[PDB]
């Protein structure tokens, strides 16, 4: 379903990523030259702050004067919405790309297809130029982008282009803020490839974690500083994933970037992402 | 503050607490406390606090109420501007405001 | 035409 | 409509440009020294 009030769709997990890759490039958009990715939670909490805010404002600005992709959650909650309304306002001051893959099943509205349009769980984000929606089932909503999302990140990482030097290939680099679980296993999936993270030691909590690490007990009492009502919520079992997930990404630091809360200059975000590409 | 949270018979309370914090002027408490992060507040909860903060002249915790996520385009309601209007408009300023239009 | 290929392709 | 979205992007601009200049004072240095 095309909706114009831009392009949606429906997506298989089956589906291939060069396909998907192919029909996007061919058939809408120019080729990228970065592909900025923000990981952040999903959940409506999302208390703004004011460096967040222009440290976002200012990413906005880079990855439209770069040209660069952006890939969101698309679901129009905290830092997806403020994400979202910077392309807007800079759209109304040449263009900025901003997919947003979401799950289908997750979605409250059903709107099948000529461009059906609707207007108003998980409400979807309209503010986003491009939408993926992916679910081939269980209604009872279970995170299903947190693979093709990164399949396709890993694929067009390997698409070669002759152009912006790096070596004939495309920057990909990995933004992440939010304090989210999901957040945590997005930053392992993304380092298990190489695609050079990048955290900042701001509002962040399990980003404060790892920005403030670079043991299990280590593990344990930065998460409990960090995350006391969170981890009491969290089960026993939890715990070992999460100090395995940490461990996996404390592994390498040539990858993974830190952004020091002292720093207030103006151009601290590309020369955070400047210096871990 | 310290009392009243460590009470434990109000410490759940993220109402009674942002309430009472908004009594004194303490705003960096309030933001680095009551809010923080992974609380799912909403923007409705913030619907009758935000309205004390008017009533009481809190400029900077309604700045910040407004940038932490409430709607205030929501918040303006037919009725809650009539409340608004209807009685805390200062009576000096009322006949003062009648005598002005008037003249 | 790029919807007939999505009807395929998706 | 379009120019009122306009007026608010440049009404922001203008704040931050207000901020910034308020932030110019160079202070922080003996805050970090604190």
């Amino acid at each position: 379903g095309d909706i114009q009030f831009g392009k949606y769709l429906r997506l298989s997990c089956d589906t291939d990523s060069e396909t998907l890759y192919e029909l996007l490039t061919q058939h809408w958009h120019l080729k990228t030259p970065n592909l900025v990715i923000s990981v952040t939670g999903g959940a409506k909490n999302f208390a703004l702050k004011p460096r967040m805010r222009k440290i976002f404002s200012r990413l906005i600005y880079i990855a439209q004067s770069k040209g660069a992709w952006i890939l969101t959650g698309g679901t129009h909650y905290g830092l997806m919405k403020y994400i979202g309304e910077v392309v807007r306002d800079n759209t109304i001051s040449e263009n900025i790309v901003a997919i947003g893959i979401a799950a289908w099943g997750m979605v409250s509205n059903r709107d099948t297809l000529f461009s059906a349009q609707y207007i108003m769980l998980y409400i979807l984000d309209n503010n986003h130029t491009h939408l993926l929606l992916v679910d081939n089932g269980c209604h009872g909503h279970p995170t299903v982008e947190a693979k093709l999302r990164n399949q396709l990140e890993k694929y067009i990482s390997e698409r070669t282009s002759q152009d912006s030097n790096y070596g004939g290939k495309i920057p990909i680099v990995c933004f992440a803020q939010g304090g989210g679980r999901e957040t945590l296993k997005a930053i392992n999936t993304s380092v298990k490839s190489k695609i050079p993270c990048v955290v900042v030691e701001g509002s962040g909590q399990i980003a404060d974690v790892i920005a403030s690490l670079v043991t299990s007990s280590m593990v344990k009492e930065k998460l409990v500083r960090f995350l006391p009502r969170t981890v009491s919520r969290l089960p026993e079992e939890e715990i070992e994933s999460w100090i395995k997930w940490l461990k996996e990404i404390l592994e390498s630091s040539h990858l993974l970037t830190v952004i020091k809360m002292e720093e207030a200059g103006d151009e601290i975000v590309s020369n955070a992402i400047s210096y871990a590409l | 503050y310290k009392a009243f949270s460590t009470n434990e018979q109000d410490k759940d309370n993220w109402n009674g607490q942002l309430k009472l914090l908004l009594e004194w002027n303490q705003l960096d408490l309030a933001s680095d406390e009551i809010f923080t992060n992974d609380r799912r507040w909403e923007s409705a909860d913030l619907q009758e606090v935000m309205f004390t903060a008017l009533i009481k002249d809190r400029p900077k915790f309604v700045r910040l109420f407004l940038e932490n996520g409430l709607n205030l385009q929501k918040f303006l309601t037919n009725e809650v501007l009539t409340e608004l209007f209807s009685t805390h408009f200062s009576t000096l300023v009322y006949r003062n405001l009648q005598i002005a239009k008037n003249s | 035409d790029l919807v007939n290929f999505i009807q395929a392709n998706f | 409509n379009e120019t009122l979205a306009w007026e608010g992007v440049m009404k922001e601009n203008y704040l931050v440009k207000i901020n910034t200049k308020a932030n110019d004072n160079s202070e922080e240095m003996r805050h970090r020294f604190r």
